[PDB]
């Protein structure tokens, strides 16, 4: 531009927001499970983990949460379920 | 041409949208958040699993609160801190 320049700056902006029902960890059998790049949300019934920039809810399994220590000592412990995707090909 | 009073409360609603939605709220819609899952992000950002927080969680809580204080205890102590603010003032009258 005459004596300057101009910046034409293209940038990503969340729009549409729900809100659920979260948690710190999963207590499964004695021990925390804690999400690797996710968040624990809820819907009502059913928890999930999902990205944090993002609804795209994903079942709980043990490669996806990462396992530290026992239930005890965490306030917001929960109780669930993990999938461990191995039994199908056991049998 | 901003009164005193209104700079507070510029200040008030960035600490109260600082402590109840994260900085998610500089770069669109404000989403809340709770504070122990926030400096779990804030702790995985500078290199340290989260798993590090909640197993220490209370302590750290205490520590915190014991800095706040001493600031308290700071500024009223060692009357040259806030130079940089009264110079300005200073400066100026001696000029008229
Ligand atoms: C929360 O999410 C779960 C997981 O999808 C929902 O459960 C499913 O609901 C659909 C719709 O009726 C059923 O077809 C599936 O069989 C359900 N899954 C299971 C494992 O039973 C649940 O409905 C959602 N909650 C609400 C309030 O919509
Ligand atoms: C998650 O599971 C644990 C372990 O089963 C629950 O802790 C037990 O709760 C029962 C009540 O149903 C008590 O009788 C036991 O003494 C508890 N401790 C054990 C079994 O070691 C815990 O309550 C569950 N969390 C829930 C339901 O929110
Ligand atoms: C989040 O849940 C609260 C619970 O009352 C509700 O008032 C609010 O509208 C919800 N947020 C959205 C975006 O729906």
């Amino acid at each position: 531009a005459p004596h300057g320049v101009v910046f034409l700056h293209v940038t990503y902006v969340p729009a549409q927001e729900k809100n659920f029902t979260t948690a710190p960890a999963i207590c499964h059998d004695g021990k925390a499970h804690f999400p690797r790049e996710g968040v624990f949300v809820s819907n009502g019934t059913h928890w999930f983990v999902t990205q944090r920039n993002f609804y795209e809810p994903q079942i709980i399994t043990t490669d996806n949460t990462f396992v530290s220590g026992n239930c005890d000592v965490v306030i917001g412990i929960v109780n669930n379920t993990v999938y461990d995707p191995l039994q199908p090909e056991l049998d | 041409l901003l009164t005193d009073e209104m700079i507070a409360q510029y200040t008030s609603a960035l600490l109260a949208g600082t402590i109840t939605s994260g900085w998610t709220f500089g770069a669109g819609p404000a989403l809340q958040i709770p504070f122990p899952m926030q400096m779990a992000y804030r702790f995985n950002g500078i290199g340290v699993t989260q798993n590090v927080l909640y197993e220490n969680q209370k302590l750290i809580a205490n520590q915190f609160n014991s800095a706040i204080g001493k600031i308290q205890d700071s500024l009223s102590s060692t009357p040259s801190a806030l130079g940089k603010l009264q110079d300005v003032v200073n400066h100026n009258a001696q000029a008229l």
